RNA sequence: GGUGACCACGGGUGACGGGGAAUCAGGGUUCGAUUCCGGAGAGGGAGCCUGAGAAACGGCUACCACAUCCAAGGAAGGCAGCAGGCGCGCAAAUUACCCACUCCCGACCCGGGGAGGUAGUGACGAAAAAUAACAAUACAGGACUCUUUCGAGGCCCUGUAAUUGGAAUGAGUCCACUUUAAAUCCUUUAACGAGGAUCCAUUGGAGGGCAAGUCUGGUGCCAGCAGCCGCGGUAAUUCCAGCUCCAA
């Protein structure tokens, strides 16, 4: 073997650790489903944009 | 053309199974042959003993080390090479453990740009290798 | 197996038992007697789920034991006794008469009748033969043979025989017109008179059967046993008068009697 | 051995292909509309209006006067109208193709409380059928999934345990109370 | 006992163990299943008897309360009562008394005894030592 | 003489047969060790006693292979029964309670039954179904309405943050009842039990197939990802993370 094996970790070692921030609790089951529902469909968008996805990075 | 007699029945289904040998997944499945070539014996996984850590090259458009590691089952005794699909699962480990090696993907089939390696490492020391990697739960140190 | 079999599993049971699929795994398994196990009702069921009168097994066993149930004239203490095809079993602590007798879906159904028309008895003839001695003998389709008959019934008749005698106290002929009952296969249970007998040298004979409201079906020859002279039955036959109505009328049935009783 | 029965079979089947953007609205449509929990429930009914389905295109392709035909005919005919999805004088073989799921799912008893007024929303009826206070003629149920028939539509109404119809008011209102006669002489 | 009211209902008597049968359906509206010994009583007022012969059992409780249904067993004296009836339910009420040895024991016992033959002595002799 | 290209004979089977299971236009293709019926076997063969019924093995005799005790002279074995161990493995449960039910056996209403029933382990798998609902404030939105954009409210639905803000509930503790052979569980029903109602939903993805980011920070043909196309050699929509979205 080349003996190229010890860089196994090489980037997952450098990478910087952040936290996750703390968060809400998300809403799960059939609110869920409601928060969703609500979102896409009983909503009236006056701005323009040519239907943008749900994760729009503007 | 075909026949297509009242009582050619017996000639139709004749001829069918002897047409039946010539696609690979019939003769595959039904010759035998492929099962004792399978290293795995017609099991979905096998545990093994890690043998050596070695590296792979990648094929020609990609350049990169496939970290696998070379691996005897314990039933039958066969070595196998068998690939450790992290980023850094080979620290994970180390010489002479229990590991449960699966297929890669696709039935004997070599997977991407891995050369040769039809198998993948699942568990070590009876530990999984996706919770080492997540944290979940550590070496038995 | 090594010999004979003493288990019968639930599933396995006849289908006219009428029995459940999660009390148990076993049946009855009646014990050897005057019918085959097929077409008989042990006394456990018939004690059990017919009548309601024990619960479970034991209790079945204990009211046996006290000696008032009387099939054909005699006590039987057998918890799992063949009862069979028109058997009188009678109860006389409770005063009740009942004849083994199939409905019209091919099921034994619980028959009451009067204490006097249980003192006699319908038995068809199988076997006819002379013993030693010049003495003819009669087996009927019960395991009950008798010596002496009149020298008029042949196989497959009909004796009239009276209870704690043994005696044949009259006999229906085989004959076309004469009203009959399927004591077997699909038309099992279906009352109707003769009206053809077609023969068939080496296998079984085939008879046809018109009933009452006109309909024709045919049936083996050794599923038919005689039950009346003609047209007028010799016993007191069940509700439903042994006709077979479709699938078409006796929902009607419900939905008027639903009405009616609503 | 046992005498078990091992006898069950899956209520839904889930769609061939996955991530379709049009079935996927449909289904959340249906989902927020009447108040489901998941997309299984919406695929249950689905199955269960596609088995009736596949049962009356058989009849129809049956000769007409069979009588198979004629006694499953209006046998399935005769709960269509008594669960209530079909019209009493729409008694027809062929009108069943013509059903879809929404009847089917306004049938429900979380649909028929929220239509009946018992309810203000369609998922406060999911919360308050579950939370044991909605009856249907003297049996409470605790079942959004509850098929109401015509005749049982009528009926429907407060459990008298509950603190809609009798008395005996919640823990929490108890617990206000205590507390409000505990802050005083 | 302020609202509390009993049913019967497929009755039907069998002289076979001079017994009537009923199920009964018990109306707790507020209440927990009633206890047995309640139900005993008031179907003895019922049927004008004493209330140590009735036998009830098989109480199984509706959703949401208010019914329940029971099996209901009368005889007409506590003499047939303990000559036909499951033990269980004479040791219910107290008559009958089950005061022995787990069933593990007296196989040991009979397999025990099994090993020594003939001598009466040490065939009732064969469980002392090994208690 | 008999059988054979209408496939005899021989060989293989990872072959116990069938009822049936999976998939499901129609036709079919696989699967049936496995609860019902039939067969076979009891470590491998072989031979027998008794009996109506056995070539029986929770019967005997012998040999072979294992294996137990011994004072070494002998003696005793058969869990492919229920449990439970070792080994083999990718792979499979408690050395529990009871004859209460279903039935079986017996001289028998009375005895016995690891048959069988009950409980324990059990994310094989299947059914139902929690993780929230509502109201009033703020700010947008609506075919909104009132003067004909401007401002308000005689209306409706979402959303973000709030001393809101007091109503409903189970999951949990736990009384009793019930269930049961005795229990347990479930159903009943007391007293507690929700504002991060922190009583905290996860598993996989976000280039395409295929729903979802041309966000930010690292790494720099390395680490790695990638079922297939492909990404990465310093401005990565694809790796490692955060955030945010997507699917169940
Ligand atoms: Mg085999
Ligand atoms: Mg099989
Ligand atoms: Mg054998
Ligand atoms: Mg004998
Ligand atoms: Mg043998
Ligand atoms: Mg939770
Ligand atoms: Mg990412």
């Amino acid at each position: 073997v080349h003996g190229s094996l010890a860089r196994a970790g090489k980037v997952r070692g450098q990478t910087p650790k952040v936290a996750k921030q703390e968060k809400k609790k998300k809403k799960t089951g059939r609110a869920k489903r409601r928060m969703q529902y609500n979102r896409r469909f009983v909503n009236v968008v006056p701005t323009f944009g040519k239907k943008k996805g749900p994760n729009a990075n503007s | 053309g075909k026949c297509r007699g009242l009582r050619t029945a017996r000639k139709l289904r004749s001829h069918r199974r002897d047409q039946k040998w010539h696609d690979k997944q019939y003769k595959k499945a039904h010759l035998g042959t492929a099962l004792k070539a399978n290293p795995f014996g017609g099991a979905s996984h096998a545990k093994g003993i890690v043998l050596e850590k070695v590296g792979v090259e990648a094929k020609q458009p990609n350049s990169a080390i496939r970290k696998c590691v070379r691996v005897q089952l314990i039933k039958n005794g066969k070595k196998i090479t068998a690939f450790v699909p992290n980023d850094g699962c080979l620290n994970f480990i180390e010489e002479n453990d229990e590991v449960l090696v699966a297929g890669f993907g696709r039935k004997g089939h070599a997977v991407g740009d891995i050369p040769g390696v039809r198998f993948k490492v699942v568990k070590v020391a009876n530990v999984s290798l996706l919770a080492l990697y997540k944290g979940k739960k550590e070496r038995p140190r | 197996a090594r010999g004979p079999k003493k288990h019968l599993k639930r599933v396995a049971a006849p289908k006219h038992w009428m029995l459940d699929k999660l009390t148990g795994v076993f049946a009855p398994r009646p014990s050897t007697g005057p019918h085959k196990l097929r077409e008989c009702l042990p006394l456990i069921i018939f004690l059990r789920n017919r009548l309601k009168y024990a619960l479970t097994g034991d209790e079945v066993k204990k009211i046996c034991m006290q000696r008032f149930i009387k099939i054909d004239g005699k006590v039987r203490t057998d918890i799992t006794y063949p009862a069979g095809f028109m058997d009188v079993i009678s109860i006389d602590k409770t005063g009740e008469n009942f004849r083994l007798i199939y409905d019209t879906k091919g099921r034994f159904a619980v028959h009451r009748i009067t204490p006097e028309e249980a003192k006699y008895k319908l038995c068809k003839v199988r076997k006819i033969f002379v013993g030693t001695k010049g003495i003819p003998h009669l087996v009927t389709h019960d395991a009950r043979t008798i010596r002496y008959p009149d020298p008029l019934i042949k196989v497959n008749d009909t004796i009239q025989i009276d209870l704690e005698t043994g005696k044949i106290t009259d006999f229906i002929k085989f004959d076309t017109g004469n009203l009959c009952m399927v004591t077997g296969g699909a038309n099992l249970g279906r009352i109707g008179v003769i009206t053809n007998r077609e023969r068939h040298p080496g296998s079984f004979d085939v008879v046809h059967v018109k009933d009452a409201n006109g309909n024709s079906f045919a049936t083996r020859l050794s599923n038919i046993f005689v039950i009346g002279k003609g047209n007028k039955p010799w016993i007191s036959l069940p509700r439903g008068k042994g006709i077979r109505l479709t699938i078409a009328e006796e929902r009607d049935k419900r939905l008027a009697a639903k009405q009616s009783s609503g | 051995p046992v005498a078990r029965s091992w006898v069950c079979r899956k209520t839904y089947v889930t769609p061939r292909r996955p991530f379709e953007k049009s079935r996927l609205d449909q289904e959340l449509k249906l989902i927020g509309e009447y108040g489901l929990r998941n997309k299984r429930e919406v695929w249950r009914v689905k199955f269960t209006l596609a088995k009736i389905r596949k049962a009356a295109r058989e009849l129809l392709t049956l000769d007409e006067k069979d009588p198979r035909r004629l006694f499953e005919g209006n046998a399935l005919l005769r709960r269509l109208v008594r669960i209530g999805v079909l019209d009493e004088g729409k008694m027809k073989l062929d009108y069943i193709l013509g059903l879809k799921i929404e009847d089917f799912l306004e049938r429900r008893l979380q649909t028929q409380v929220f239509k009946l007024g018992l309810a203000k929303s369609i998922h406060h009826a999911r919360v308050l059928i579950r939370q044991r206070h909605i009856r249907v003629r003297k049996q409470v149920v605790n079942i959004p999934s509850f098929i109401v028939r015509l005749d049982s539509q009528k009926h429907i109404d407060f459990s008298l345990r509950s603190p809609y119809g009798g008395g005996r008011p919640g823990r929490v209102k108890r617990k206000n109370a205590k507390k409000g006669q505990g802050g005083a002489g | 006992n302020d609202t509390v009211t009993i049913r019967t209902r497929k009755f039907m008597t069998n002289r076979l163990l001079q017994r009537k049968q009923m199920v009964i359906d018990v109306l707790h509206p507020g209440k927990a299943t009633v206890p047995k010994t309640e139900i005993r009583e008031k179907l003895a007022k019922m049927y004008k008897t004493t209330p140590d012969v009735i036998f009830v059992f098989g109480f199984r409780t509706h959703f949401g309360g208010g019914k329940t249904t029971g099996f209901g067993m009368i005889y007409d004296s506590l003499d047939y009562a303990k000559k036909n009836e499951p033990k269980h339910r004479l040791a219910r009420h107290g008559l009958y008394e089950k005061k022995k040895t787990s069933r593990k024991q007296r196989k040991e016992r009979k397999n025990r005894m099994k090993k020594v033959r003939g001598t009466a002595k040490a065939n009732v002799g064969a469980g002392k030592k090994p208690k």
